């Protein structure tokens, strides 16, 4: 598995909702 | 050993999220437990070979074989269960519960644990500790970024570049020397506040004392 | 621990458990095995022997040695669990103590015994109904169970170290085996003014205040601390089978450790409804009177104990097991 990328567009909202709060 | 190479994951405050992924699945639960699920097709649906559960400390794994069709949740335990001690984990499983470390690692850096603002910026230290990204949002627009490693600025421009050593640190436009001192002046006062914060949790037994937002903008 | 003398009352009753011919169900087109404890005890025992794994200790646990203390108890039978005193360093030994365990299933069959290529996956998938490893801190155990039907389940455990499975004092009963395997060398049967010297143990505390609390049908317990989420439903089974706690004082304060634990450890509701249909299906597959009157116990207890605060969670569950008696209380 140590090929994996996993830095897609799901976790970008993801990391919207937690800097939202600010 | 596994302890040499890397350190044992802390999944403690981290929002729960579910992320696909080409050849797997991870999963943060409510319960701040780390689930990887194995995906591999069949016919024409995919299914979950083994299911790697880690404690929010990751020190104890628990890992499953049941036959199950992905979901939208992971998939229950049966009874074909091994639990494992984090020193003793099997060679087999050390690539897994590195690819859950790099994620719960990317997570934490740009999870925030303590906001600060000031009369100039809005400082954002991470969960990614020790050495957490340190995000510096200046109200002018410019960005300052400082990682163990790399150290990020933006102008309002948009001239985005980056820094290496400490070998330009002195000379440089001595504006920007001003954006990096009041930022030096925010991190070592963020990592004052969490170091007694967590002093007085260490004392405390009860409800998490982090996030914690500090200041308004005026 | 302390360490007592079965009586030849006792040993006797012990003598017919371990001659007692128990069938284990074959999933699939497989053949019921008719095994016997003595024989499975002695041919592991021998083939792990061979194999290099010293065997310090054959115990017999679970519900087993109650009845073997009291006659017709209100525990049943359903349960056999043995224990091997078996060193376990690495990994290599945990997957030598697996095939050793699917080649001795293999040794028992009425007439396809020839079948040398029978092989162990087909076996797990075909006989073995749970698998268990454990190997953490103090922990280190494995675990391997037979068929659960028509007849009685199986349990073979082999511990190197356990942080000390408490619990309440009914089932903390373990009774050492060598001494009745070895007796059989005569050449004539077990008889009241012949009879070996059989010993039992308490795995906490005074055996003779277990066996006291056995006989007059007493609760308790000694390490709550250590407590995790299924103590809550075994003590409700306990109540249901007309056992009361030893001190009404202290039990609410049992109680409320009990609950509080549970809560913690099982927050999703969804996890919560597995646990019981698996735990009602595997306590009371058919003692349906049984079934609902343990729901209402339940349902008294988590009402009673569970702390004002988590009233909310309170009341889902308490419909989780209204819904429950719905059921029951048809079929």
């Amino acid at each position: 598995i140590d090929d994996e990328m996993f830095y897609d567009d799901h976790l970008e909202a993801y990391f919207e909702q937690l800097a939202i709060p600010g | 050993t596994l302890r040499s190479i890397t350190s044992p994951l802390v999944a403690h405050r981290l929002k729960p999220i579910r992320q696909k992924t080409k050849k797997a699945v991870v999963s943060i639960l409510d319960s701040e437990e780390v689930c990887v699920e194995l995906v591999k097709e069949y016919a024409s649906q995919e299914y979950v070979k083994e299911v790697l559960q880690i404690s929010s400390d990751g020190n104890t794994i628990t890992i499953y074989y049941p036959n199950f069709p992905l979901a939208d949740r992971p998939p229950s335990p049966t009874d074909n269960i091994s639990r494992y001690s984090f020193d003793n984990l099997p060679e087999k499983y050390w690539r897994k519960y590195q690819y859950a470390s790099r994620f719960v690692q990317l997570v934490r850096s740009k999870s925030p644990k303590i906001t600060y603002f000031t009369r100039y910026a809005k400082c954002i230290l991470m969960e990614n500790s020790p050495g957490a990204d340190f995000e510096v949002w200046f109200y002018d627009g410019v960005k300052i970024h400082k990682t163990e490693d790399f150290i990020q600025v933006i102008e309002k421009t948009g001239k985005s570049y980056t820094l290496k050593s400490e070998s330009e640190v002195n000379s440089l436009k001595e504006e920007i020397k001003m954006y990096m001192d009041h930022a030096n002046e925010g991190h070592r006062i963020c990592l004052a506040l969490e170091s007694i914060i967590s002093e007085e949790e260490r004392k405390t037994r009860s409800a998490p004392f982090f996030p914690i937002i500090i200041g308004r903008k005026p | 621990m302390a360490f007592s003398v079965l009586n030849w009352d006792q040993v006797s009753r012990l003598h017919e458990v371990l001659t007692e011919v128990v069938p284990i169900h074959g999933r699939g087109n497989f053949p019921t095995l008719e095994i016997t404890l003595k024989d499975i005890v002695q041919t592991v025992r021998s083939r792990l022997e061979e194999a290099g794994i010293k065997v310090h200790d054959v115990r017999l646990n679970g519900s087993a040695a109650g009845h073997v203390l009291v006659k017709d108890n209100g525990l049943g039978c359903k349960d056999l669990d043995l224990i091997f005193h078996v060193a376990l360093p690495t990994e290599a030994e945990f997957q030598l103590v697996r095939d050793v365990v699917l080649c001795s299933l293999l040794n028992f069959l009425p007439e396809g015994v020839n079948k040398l290529k029978i092989s162990p996956v087909t076996l797990k998938e075909a006989y073995v109904q749970k698998l268990v490893k454990v190997c953490t801190d103090t922990d280190r155990w494995s675990l391997i169970s037979l068929s659960n039907k028509n007849g009685k389940n199986v349990e073979l455990k082999f511990v190197d170290s356990i942080r000390r499975q408490f619990e309440f004092s009914v089932d903390s009963f373990q009774i050492i085996l060598d001494s009745l395997l070895f007796f059989y060398c005569s050449n004539n049967p077990i008889s009241e003014h012949f009879h070996p010297t059989v010993i039992g143990e308490s795995m906490y505390g005074d055996f003779e205040e277990a066996f006291d609390h056995l006989q007059n049908r007493l609760i308790a317990t000694k390490n709550p601390e250590e407590i995790r989420g299924g103590g809550l439903l075994k003590y409700s089974n306990l109540l249901v089978r007309d056992f009361r706690p030893t001190d009404q004082e202290e039990i609410k304060t049992l109680e409320r450790y009990m609950c509080s634990r549970f809560f913690i450890d099982f927050p999703d509701i969804l996890e919560q409804q597995r646990k019981l249909e698996t735990y009602l299906q595997n306590h009371f597959a058919e003692e349906e009177r049984s079934k609902y009157d343990y729901l209402m116990i339940l349902r008294r207890v988590v009402n009673e104990s569970t702390v004002c605060l988590m009233g909310h969670e309170r009341r889902q569950t308490l419909n989780l097991i209204s819904l429950l008696a719905l059921r029951v209380l048809a079929e």
